[PDB]
């Protein structure tokens, strides 16, 4: 029969695989896809040839099985088959474990069984099996006083956490992270890595970040953790500022200094990933190509910076976004076009391209969003609910109310809480506006809805980090006061004297910090800045000179963005009074004229 | 309650225009609330954590082992073993045998019938 040496078959299996990796970035048609998988097929079959037609030692069997199964996991849907090979390997290793050093191999079998296979499966049923068995494994290993098994137990505690995340067991995740982190050596690369996983998970869910995790993040040392993981730290610190609408100047400068001194490290290390040596013979490789590669990282940072400036809109900060989102877009297009091997699966490159495409979708989305802010009209879907949010806002802009649109969006299960809450707040604003202008007949159906929608806002806000976002906290205060006090509404909702003082006290904090001449500081969101000063000027200011100066500023500020004419008109009524009281003839004339001009535009 | 505004007359007061601030917001989305969903996840993915296993095998030059190399459409359990490769969402680009060793090329050609590879979507 036709024969080859055992090493020749092994090297052929490797050659077929490594050659597929070498052309993995060159698949542009069905033909190329057939050839790519034709190679992988041969590689797998050659590996199978070794396992079925040869007598392999435990180490040989381990190596061959791992390389083969690696392909089953990354190239195929044959997960059950992969699992059978690893399970078989595991049982064989256990038979020789007494007289042969095989711990490394056994632990890798468990990693494939509990981490790699379940994640690729992405099945809830198998996630539960994995989590159950993983906890069983950890329990068994912590009972071994040996340092090797103690460290391995830590790795699989981390696997368990990742399984909890996929199962969306958020209370268990937090509990597991804390228990996991508490057992790690302090100021170690391993602990700081896990803490980064923790913070990122919390940000993904917009959960409040505990103080200790925050301090742990800030204490992360570059020279202990390496330039790759530190870039991730810096990125996360940027996202934190973005989520709280904080200032990013300091955080930008940190990235700047980081790049100046560690650019070369990222470029020379590009592709090789990040290796965390937990112990001798316990090394974890971490890959985050968007963050670990220099070009990809700057591209992400430029996106985050631009998103942070969207709300600014009309000023120099806004102009930055309009200028550099196109750059992010074009850069991303080139990253897709010039994607390289290797030697990684075509399917790895495929997932990276999919993420690149999402970035393109973010660029378009925020382009539309910034224009909507600027013009007061709507003319992507990178995240759930974004498309129908823009559609709902379009209806509201057209005086359609869009209650049903917002309500349905706030009720869908796939949408983030942030989108749900934007929908609920706009919905509350509409309903509160209707309570004000509608007759006493429909007042009954409108106030309950206000109270209903409001409790929903409070509930979601209380379980997100938005409660610590001053823009969001101020919006809540403003909307409550507008809906509970004359002359901001014709029919204010009922409230206790304690509630009034509560919200009036919140207003005082935001207004004293953001008055037209400290984390009460609001970004220069035009509409927000005007409403807070309007509300503060009406409720908190007594001096005529101060009231006039504020009303004048509010009045004039409205011109900076479209869609502000009805707001400006109401502000105009207020300013006219202040002119009338102050007996300022010239200012009465100009203000009346401006009101007349606004009426003509509005009633078109 | 009394306020000077609603008491005194002004342009548009008789028109259908909001005279109080909450009514002015009925057709104005609070668009300064810029959603940030997906951005944190963008930092977090794509991400891979793996266990590198670097151990050389088949190094003994004296090794004498060699290998004999000459070797449905209904829902079945046998399809567990039959390989199904992953249809990718994208093409990674807008003759792949080139570079293969002669032996690799020869074995590939001899077993061309076994290359009726099935590619499927999730």
């Amino acid at each position: 029969g036709d024969k080859l040496s055992i090493s020749q078959v092994y090297h052929l299996a490797q050659e077929y695989r490594d050659h597929a990796y070498s052309i993995a970035n060159k698949i542009g048609s069905e033909e190329g896809l057939k050839q790519y998988y034709g190679l992988m097929n041969m590689s797998i079959q050659m590996f199978q040839l070794l396992k079925t037609k040869c007598t392999l030692s435990v180490l040989e069997d381990s190596k061959v099985t791992f390389e083969m199964v690696e392909l089953l996991i990354q190239e195929t849907y044959n997960f059950d088959l992969a699992e059978l090979y690893i399970s078989s390997l595991k049982e064989r290793l256990q038979t020789h474990q007494s007289d042969t050093d095989l711990v490394e191999e056994i632990m890798r079998c468990e990693f494939l069984l509990l981490h790699d296979l379940p994640l690729m499966r992405d099945s809830k049923f198998h996630y539960k099996i994995a989590l159950r068995n993983c906890n069983e494994l950890v329990q068994y290993m912590v009972n071994l006083q040996d340092e090797l098994y103690q460290n391995w137990a830590s790795v699989f505690q981390y696997v368990g956490v990742m399984l909890c995340i996929k199962l969306k067991q958020h209370r268990r995740v937090k509990t597991s992270f804390h228990g996991l982190l508490s057992q790690c050596r302090e100021k170690s690369q391993w602990k700081w890595f896990l803490n980064l996983c923790y913070v990122n998970y919390l940000l993904n869910e917009r959960f409040p970040i505990p103080e200790d995790a925050l301090q742990e993040l800030r204490s992360t040392e570059l020279h202990t953790v390496g330039p790759e993981l530190y870039a991730w730290k810096l990125a996360l610190e940027m996202v934190i500022q973005l989520c709280k609408d904080g200032n990013i100047t300091d955080h930008l400068n940190e990235f700047k200094n980081f790049f100046d001194t560690n650019k070369q490290s990222l470029v020379t290390n590009e592709g090789k990933g990040c290796v965390i040596k937990i112990m001798p013979r316990i090394a974890l490789k971490v890959e985050l190509p968007m963050i670990f590669h220099y070009k990809e990282l700057k591209n992400i940072l430029l996106l985050l910076q631009s998103v942070s400036y969207i709300v600014n809109c009309y000023d120099e900060k806004g102009n930055f976004s309009r200028k550099f989102l196109p750059k992010v877009y074009s850069t991303t297009q080139k990253l897709i076009k010039n994607i390289a091997a290797g030697g990684v699966s075509m399917n790895e490159l495929d997932s990276r391209i999919q993420t690149y495409k999402s970035i393109l979708e973010f660029c378009e989305f925020y382009k539309v969003w910034e224009q909507t802010l600027l013009k007061g009209a709507v003319v992507l879907g990178p995240s759930p609910g974004y498309v129908r949010l823009l559609q709902a806002m379009k209806v509201q802009f057209e005086g359609g109310g869009a209650v049903e649109e917002y309500t349905r969006l706030a009720q869908s299960g796939g949408t983030s809480s942030e989108v749900k809450m934007i929908s609920l707040l706009n919905c509350y604003t509409v309903q509160a506006a209707r309570v004000s202008r509608c007759s006493g007949d429909k007042q009954g159906e409108l106030v309950e809805q206000c109270n209903k929608v409001w409790l929903q806002v409070e509930k979601l806000l209380q379980e997100t980090d938005l409660q610590f976002n001053p823009i969001w906290e101020c919006t809540v205060t403003i909307l409550w006061l507008f809906s509970h006090f004359e002359p901001f509404s014709w029919n204010p909702l009922p409230c206790s004297d304690k509630q009034r003082a509560e919200y009036v006290s919140k207003l005082r904090e935001f207004y004293s910090s953001n008055k037209f001449v400290n984390r009460f500081k609001l970004k220069k969101a035009l509409l927000l800045q005007i409403l807070v000063n309007y509300l503060g000027g009406r409720m908190l200011e007594h001096d005529l000179g101060e009231i006039y100066a504020i009303s004048a500023k509010c009045f004039d500020m409205c011109r900076q963005q479209g869609g502000m004419r009805k707001v400006q008109y109401v502000i105009g009524i207020w300013h006219l009074m202040n002119c009338t009281v102050a007996m300022r003839g010239k200012d009465v004339a100009l203000t009346n004229a401006k009101l007349e001009a606004l009426v003509k535009q509005i009633t078109s | 309650l009394y306020f000077q505004s609603n008491a005194m007359s002004y342009p548009g007061k008789d028109k259908n225009i909001p005279g109080r601030i909450i009514e002015a917001l009925e057709d104005l989305p609070l668009s300064y609330l810029v959603p940030k969903d997906g951005l944190a996840a963008l930092v977090n993915a794509p991400m891979r954590v793996s266990l590198p296993f670097d151990k050389t095998i088949f190094t003994s030059a004296d090794d004498g082992r060699d290998v004999n190399i000459n070797v449905s459409s209904i829902k079945n359990e046998a399809e567990k073993e039959r390989l199904v490769f992953k249809r990718p969402s994208n093409f990674t680009s807008s003759n792949f045998l080139e570079g293969l060793s002669p032996l690799a090329q020869s074995v590939l050609s001899t077993h061309k019938g076994l290359n009726d590879s099935i590619n499927i979507e999730k």
